[PDB]
RNA sequence: CAGAAUUCCGUGAAUCAUCGAAUCUUUGAACGCACAUUGCGCCUUUGGGUUCUACCAAAGGCAUGCCUGUUUGAGUGUCAUU
RNA sequence: GGACAUGGGUUAGUCGAUCCUAAGAGAUAGGGAAGCUCCGUAUGAAAGUUGCACGAUUUUUCGUGCCUCCUAUCGAAAGGG
RNA sequence: UUGACCUCAAAUCAGGUAGGACUACGCGCUGAACUUAAGCAUAUCAAUAAGCGCAGGAAAAGAAAAUAACCAUGAUUCCCUCAGUAACGGCGAGUGAAGCGGGAAAAGCUCAAAUUUGAAAUCUGGCAACAUUUCUUUUGUUGUCCGAGUUGUAAUUUCAA
């Protein structure tokens, strides 16, 4: 279908052509480890739900 | 808050980001319809300057259309007149592209009300607008004073009448000597007029 | 003539019976007509036409003010129940939505409201 | 030839009864009436005939729906019982 | 053609029945000018046209 | 409504004295009169107006001072005469502004 | 996830069905056409006679919208008779006659004497 | 023209006036598909004739675009515990 | 008298229409056109009606699953039937 | 495997909305020619006739990115005047406004751009209850739940500040 087609050929064309640094920048993430380290912290610290 | 970052940003629209944003949302809006649904705005910072809320009853639809003149739609160049008359090729639609794009959201959404549009992107062959409707049915806009105007009756179609931001520049309004013709007709009707009063 | 006083206080099967006797001495009327008539029946057949007409309305009356009964507190009525002005006014705003006013709104009225002032010469 | 041995041969219908208002004016081949548009959405109208608005309007009808608004704009739309 | 639509049957029903004669206690009504008319229809002067 | 005199502009008409749009916040602030206040006792404000003489400025205010004083503010409150109100309202009655303040 | 057609095809979807919270209408109407709509008056021209007196047949005003099942069903209810063969026709004057045959079982005289044309 | 005299000291005649309740045939923006055809269909419920599935009848429904919400879904779009 | 007036007269499971398709007409997807509207008929569409016992007392059309080049209609009273 | 998010679908899903007609007046698009110039092409007729889209009881415009050059005025609209004037025009035929002044009526305002951040304080819908009615036909309130919303709903602010 055609927005199954749209959302695979729009990673393909993000993967050609030359990306500006700003937006290259993004494709860096943290790893595993300090990603669920940094989840572990902020788990503490949640805003309060509707019946809190 | 960000909103600032986001209006300095988009003057920059020949910086290399614009220009690759620019692309690959021309290259997705060209596989898409020629009107489909947004369903977020693109630009929210331009969007909400234009009125536009992120509550029920807004619906952003985007839009692209033919650039270019307006050949005239006779059948082999014939006008049949004097030569003043006779150009076929270099004329030009009296309402802009942002109109027809409002015109054509508006008749494709004809339960909702068409309240601004903005550019948001364009290439040799088209221009791409979004357009910011309102619900007149929606309990979250008849409950809205700062809305609630747009439910009543006299603003049907307003974009059909030149009543939107772009459809008064269209038309000229404005204030001043340089927007003398004012209302064209309501101007012409006035200088054109004979009044005969009563002597007595 | 059949009165309405009297057709509202009788039941519903009793006003439906006593309407297929209408219709079928207004037929027997009918039928006398064509094959030799009198200007008694003649005349007879309009008393009986409205009877009918009479019997007809009760019954349907007595349908709706069930049916506005049972929709009684409701969000959502039937619409032949609802509303029967323009199509203009059903789409109005209510004087409800026309007064909502904000909250900078609400505050200038309380403070600094029209007043009443006269001047002396 | 043209004229009266020519007309002997009329006997064949271009147009029919329009089902919307009425007139013999109904293109059976087209499918289009010549008098009102039918099927399409929207009555025929020109400004250059105004004789023919005038034959077809509002009023040269029953108006049934309008004499009924007029009686209840009077009151106000007003509903209940007496 | 002994070979017509509903509707074509219908239309002439209503054309024969519209050509009959008006009975003379309808133009002896007070103030009534109904006595003659020249819609009377025939079969071989006036076409009905559909 | 009480009208400010102002001077008409160019040379063909800047002789004459006519009536004005509203008074200035410079003139109200002058009178001791709020802007909020001034509409709901029948007192026009002009925003786009200055004053660039003290010869219109004065005049202004006196014409705003005149009008304070032959004012006649019913209380909101019947019978609880608050700050700047008046109890005297019994013969109180519709008169012109042009007889009290005419434009000189 | 294995896919043998070289073709997307849309699946299926639940498709509820409707659970109105309100009546669009309050009063149902009543059976149009039942009985009396239905029968309207007997034809008792000369022809009609002939029918009655040597085909077994009587002949009727039925309404236009009526066909031979609602005609037999009227004429079992009204006259106590049971139908073995109907004709109808639309007459030039635009309304629909109909001649309905009795069974053996039954003459048609004396159901045309009861009721009330004869 | 007659009839209406179950009437006229009475909820009662009248092509009376007014009007806040209803009825409102087939159509028509016309809305199941059509229509030079009163043509061809489908869904629910209730009844008839032996027909839990066929036939007949009645009642209620089935157009398109769009908005909010609901349900069921699709995606080699992005992810986590398993 | 094919005129005028008053009445009467057209009875179908088997005759035609109705069903099918031809030349063609024409929605829908989609694309133009300021627009009235134009092109377009599996067309660049997630275009499903159909095939199969998995539950099922016990001798059966009721909810899943996996499925494969189907498809709007109108258009002949001399074509087919 | 499941779930979450995003995007895109279907339902005779729950509740709604649009079409059409009326066009005297109103807001736009498109758009001539007859005619005048004693011919005729620019011009004129005319930013008109015809065609198309869209409203109301009025519409539109409207609170200056406005005039002016003054001792300055001060939202919009309409009337008188400016004025057949400045100006435009094979400078031919013809066309042709605006500031000021007088009068009618006068009414001002709302958002986006700010960190509520010690608390999304915001809104729709379902259900239930309680009120209300031009009205058993209308219009709300409260409670709870689910949604919308942090890719921003509320509040003080809109430059006069
Ligand atoms: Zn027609």
């Amino acid at each position: 279908p055609e927005y199954i087609r749209l959302q695979r050929r729009r990673k393909i064309l993000n993967l050609r052509l030359k990306v500006p640094p700003a937006i290259a920048q993004f494709q860096k993430t943290l790893d595993k480890n300090t990603a669920t380290q940094v989840f572990k912290l902020l788990n503490k610290y949640r805003p309060e739900t509707a019946a809190e | 808050g960000a909103y600032k970052y986001l209006e300095e940003l988009a003057k920059k629209k020949q910086s290399d980001v614009n220009l690759f944003l620019s692309r690959v949302r021309a290259w997705e809006y060209r596989q898409m319809n020629v009107i489909h649904r947004a369903s977020r705005p693109s630009r929210p910072d331009k969007a909400r300057r234009l009125g536009y809320k992120a509550k029920q009853g807004y619906v952003i639809y985007r839009i692209r259309v033919r650039r270019g003149g307006r050949k005239r739609p006779v059948p082999k160049g014939q006008t049949y007149g004097k030569p003043v008359h006779q150009g076929v090729n270099h004329l030009k639609y009296q309402r802009s592209a942002r109109c027809t794009a409002e015109e054509r959201v508006g008749r494709y959404c004809s339960n909702l009300r068409v309240l601004n549009s903005y550019w948001v992107n364009q290439d040799a062959t088209y221009k791409f607008f979004e357009v910011i409707l309102v619900d007149p049915s929606h309990k979250a806009i008849r409950r809205d004073p700062r809305i609630n105007w747009i439910v009543n009756p006299v603003h049907k179609h307003r974009e059909s009448r030149g009543l939107t931001s772009i459809g008064k520049k269209s038309r000229g309004i404005g204030k001043g000597h340089r927007y003398n013709n004012s209302p064209q007709h309501a101007t012409w009707l006035r200088h054109n007029t004979l009044s005969l009063r009563r002597y007595r | 003539a059949l009165k309405t006083f009297e057709l509202r206080k009788q039941s519903q099967e009793n006003l439906a019976e006593q309407l297929q006797e209408l219709r079928q001495e207004l037929a027997s009327l009918r039928v006398q007509k064509i094959a030799g008539g009198s200007g008694s029946k003649l005349s007879k057949i309009k008393t009986t036409r409205k009877d009918i007409a009479r019997i007809l309305t009760v019954i349907n009356e007595s349908n709706r003010l069930a049916a506005r009964e049972a929709y009684k507190n409701k969000k959502y009525i039937p619409l032949d129940l609802r509303q029967k002005k323009t199509r203009a006014i059903r789409r109005a705003l209510t004087p409800y939505e026309q007064s909502r006013k904000t909250l900078k709104q609400i505050k200038k009225e309380r403070y600094f409201p029209l007043r009443k002032y006269a001047l002396k010469a | 030839t043209k004229g009266t041995q020519s007309f002997g041969m009329r006997h064949n219908k271009s147009h029919t009864i329009c089902r919307r208002c009425g007139k013999r004016s109904f293109h059976i081949q087209k499918s289009t009436c010549a008098c009102c548009g039918y099927p399409a959405a929207k009555t025929r109208s020109y400004n250059w005939g105004a004789k023919a608005k005038r034959r077809r309007t509002t009023g040269t009808g029953r108006m049934s729906y309008l004499k009924k608004v007029h009686r209840s704009f009077k009151n106000g739309f007003r509903s209940g019982k007496p | 053609p002994s070979h017509k639509s509903f509707r074509t049957k219908q239309k002439l029903a209503k054309a024969a029945r519209q050509n009959r004669p008006i009975p003379q206690w309808i133009r002896l009504r007070t103030g009534n000018t109904v006595h003659y008319n020249m819609k009377r229809r025939h079969w071989r002067r006036t076409k009905l046209n559909i | 409504a009480i009208r400010p005199a102002v001077k008409p502009p160019t040379i063909r008409y800047n002789m004459k004295v006519r009536a004005g749009r509203g008074f200035t916040l410079e003139e109200l602030k002058a009178a001791g009169v709020s802007r909020r206040v001034a509409s709901t006792i029948g007192i026009p404000v002009d925003h786009r107006r200055r004053n660039r003489s003290e010869e219109s400025l004065q005049r202004n205010v006196e014409r705003i001072k005149v009008y304070l004083a032959h004012l006649i503010v019913f209380p909101r409150k019947a019978g609880q005469p608050k700050k700047g109100d008046a109890t005297d309202v019994s013969g109180a009655e519709q008169t012109d502004v042009a007889a009290v303040l005419p434009i000189t | 996830k294995v896919r043998t057609s070289t073709t997307f095809r849309r699946p299926k979807t639940l498709q509820l069905s409707r659970k109105p919270k309100y009546a669009r209408k309050s009063v149902a109407h009543a059976p149009r056409l039942d009985e009396y709509k239905i029968i309207v008056n007997p034809i008792n021209s000369e022809s009609a006679m002939k029918k009655i007196e040597d085909d077994n047949t009587l002949v009727f005003h039925v309404h236009l919208k009526a066909n031979k099942f609602t005609i037999k069903e009227a004429v079992r209810k009204l006259y106590s008779v049971e139908p073995v063969k109907i004709n109808t026709l639309i007459r030039p004057n635009g309304t629909k006659k109909a001649f309905v045959k009795l069974s053996a079982d039954a003459d048609a005289l004396d159901v045309a004497n009861r009721i009330g044309f004869l």
